[PDB]
């Protein structure tokens, strides 16, 4: 969690940072409009029910899942959904990495691989 | 008095400022565009410009119905404005500039028909009074030449008939990009004023003129027309 | 208001509702200071809506009838719900707003709508 | 041989050197090797004009018709997009 | 300052110069969050009036000669009704607000309009 | 920070260096907004000038040394007086930016500068 959490950080900042150009869009560059989409995509993946606590695991696999490309093709309408689809196709189909990770919470390069792997499958194959 | 109403106040400050500075933001991205369109637009007028005194040095001998100058009779006027505010009154400045041109020759006793191709001077400088024959508007930011075509075709075609002999345009002068000046001119006329061109080195045979004598002239004319009009509304949306 | 007590049409169209009149009441300043033809079209699509909303909350009352002479209303909740549901579709665009105003249901409404 | 030819219709500018040989109607074909004579002026047509540069390098551009100018080692083309 | 005490005339004069002075007090915001361009020309001509009459409204002193060095002023009533009237009426428009700087009465306004 | 206490040198070398400063805080939003184009020399040389104090701010901490191994510094009075009146003098005007960063004195700035 520690790793993970400065992208998004820095994600919120930049978002906060420049919130008037909504209505611009199309008048700003490549990056900027880049920085825009990033922003809304990870305010809207911020949204949560109630009496529904999330493990460390499913947090790691979210925020893993944002930091990199694989948020950027689901519409931002649709972010909310999606998120539970992608934590329940885990769970089921990859229960030892989430022990694993729940009891010990290490991080290392398998465990990266074996998460880039776990939502490669499930972009590839499942829907939501 | 009521300490709550004065946060709102001051908040709603906030938020206008937050805005007024991203439309800042967005006007600069927009007068960057604007200039460098600009720039790739101008070495065609000065081509455009070195042919026609080309063609007036190779055949000085024949002059064309917008060569004439009959006498001043039925003047007419270009306005170019603005479709929105917040532009710092400058179209306020054209229109008096005009204004007193305008009074100046209903002085010289000469009535006016002009067009009017801005959104605020159909919307506002028209409530008073004045012929308008072309009242485009919306033109919208960077338009085409088939946006703006028959706006000033029309109006030269009734300057070939005879009713109209002078033709003026005004806009903005873009000299930097913080501070821009009205202009007046005056172009149906084509007057030349630098004819020495080309004079000093070679050019001595012009040409054959297989197709046509004298004839193809008149296209490159209406051409050169539309391109001074094109420019001048460019030039205007880069001050706007 | 608890999707577990009232059931999931009616806390997604609640939530739909205030989530459009919140929006709206944003865009004050700006158009109070601005003016509104300098907005995005979603914008303006909100506001419209949000207006016809905002008027369609007003009905007659039985006991209130002396203040204006109008007939009392009772409007049951399916008739509201489904009104609602079908103005945040996105259909009822061309209706004008006058047509929501001191009405009762949406039957009432289209009959309105012909003459005002 | 060819050293450059322009062709400008409303604001795009065209690069051009060592032009092997042209192609265009209502002109005859002499276009290309410029000829280094007889200046010349005509109302192009609207036909498509083929450009071969050399070692047989073949690009297309259309053209909708206008006034082309033919010089000795000043050839310029000045066209409508419509 | 009532029409059976002072007049017909005088009351209506009063009463025009506050309501000029009003009106043009509530565009204050406009004019410093915004710019002068942004304004209909009756409210431009407003603000011209008004600013005019504030610089009118100031003359010399008899007692406070020792303070500046300028002679003193009296101005009959009747002078003061004909100025104002002069003004709100639509002339005085080319004459510039620095000549209506402690002056006294209206000649005095207007022959010293050719100096400042 | 007056001339009286701490002598004219000094006084004269700190206000230059925050006229400097400020300087280059009020381009750094015409840098933004346009770009670092547009502009003439003398912009460029503050803006550089600029860029070569913020770095020279900066120095090594003897607090530090547990954590990083780099050895502390005491930079006396003459020695940053010496280097700053150099720098807006333009002496230092082809050293590399980088030497500037967290080096100490301004023998150490020549002797970094000389091994990149």
């Amino acid at each position: 969690i520690k790793k993970l959490s400065g992208g998004i950080r820095t994600a919120l900042a930049q978002y906060r940072e420049l919130a008037a150009f909504a209505q611009f869009a199309s008048d700003l560059d490549e990056a900027t409009r880049k920085q825009l989409e990033h922003g809304q995509r990870v305010t809207e993946l911020m949204k949560q029910k109630q009496y529904a606590p999330y493990s460390i695991a499913d947090q790691a696999v979210s925020v893993y899942a944002s930091n990199e490309g694989y948020m950027a093709d689901v519409e931002v309408k649709k972010i909310v959904d999606f998120d539970a689809a992608l934590i329940a196709y885990f769970r089921s189909e990859y229960a030892p990495l989430m022990k694993q990770i729940d009891e010990t919470g290490d991080y290392n390069k398998d465990i990266e691989a074996a998460i880039k792997a776990g939502i490669e499958s499930f972009k590839a194959t499942q829907t939501y | 008095a009521n300490l709550k109403e004065i946060r709102a106040k001051v908040a709603s400050i906030k938020s206008t400022q937050k805005i007024t500075r991203a439309m800042q933001m967005v006007a600069a991205s927009k007068m960057r565009r604007a200039q460098e369109r600009m720039a790739q637009g101008r070495p065609y007028a000065d081509n455009m410009r070195r042919v026609i005194a080309h063609l007036v040095q190779a055949n000085p001998e024949y002059k064309h119905r917008y060569m004439v100058d009959r006498p001043v009779k039925r003047v007419g006027y270009i306005i170019v404005s603005s479709d929105r505010g917040l532009a710092g009154g400058l179209n306020i400045n054209l229109f008096k500039k005009v204004v007193q041109h305008v009074k100046a020759q209903q002085e010289q006793s000469i009535e006016v028909q002009f067009a009017l191709i801005g959104q605020k001077a159909v919307s506002f400088f028209k409530n008073y009074g004045g012929k308008v024959l072309g009242a485009t508007t919306q033109i919208g930011d960077a338009p085409s030449l088939e946006q703006l075509t028959g706006s000033v075709q029309v109006m030269l075609d009734a300057f070939d008939k005879g009713e109209l002999d002078r033709i003026y345009l005004v806009s903005n002068g873009f000299v930097n990009a913080m501070t821009q000046k009205p202009k007046v001119e005056q172009l149906v006329p084509l007057a030349p004023a630098e004819e020495g061109d080309d004079l000093n080195r070679t050019y001595g045979w012009d040409y054959i003129y297989e197709p046509e004598a004298e004839e193809l002239l008149n296209g490159l004319l209406v051409r050169y027309i539309e391109s001074m009009v094109y420019q001048g509304v460019i030039e205007n949306v880069a001050c706007e | 208001l608890d999707p577990l007590v009232v059931g999931q049409e009616h806390y997604e169209i609640a939530r739909a509702v205030q989530n459009v009149l919140q929006r709206y009441k944003e865009l004050k300043d700006i158009i109070a200071i601005l003016g509104m033809d300098e907005l995005a079209e979603e914008d303006k699509l909100v506001v419209y809506r949000a207006r016809k909303i905002q008027r369609f909350f007003s009905q007659p009352f039985h006991v209130a009838e002396v203040f204006t002479g109008a007939p009392g209303k009772l409007v049951p909740l399916k008739e509201t719900i489904r009104g609602f549901k079908g103005l945040l579709a996105g259909e009822y665009d061309h209706i004008p707003e006058q047509a929501f105003y001191m009405v009762g249901g949406i039957d009432e409404v289209i009959a309105k709508a012909e003459k005002l | 041989a060819t050293m450059q030819c322009d062709v400008v219709s409303v604001k795009e500018s065209i690069y051009s050197g060592a032009v092997t040989m042209l192609i265009a109607k209502g002109a005859g074909g002499e276009l290309g090797i410029l000829p280094g004579h007889a200046p010349l002026v005509t109302l192009l047509q609207p036909g498509p004009i083929r450009v071969l540069l050399e070692n047989g390098t073949e690009e297309i551009v259309y053209v909708s018709g206008g006034v082309l100018e033919v010089q000795p080692h000043v050839v310029t083309v000045l066209a409508d997009t419509a």
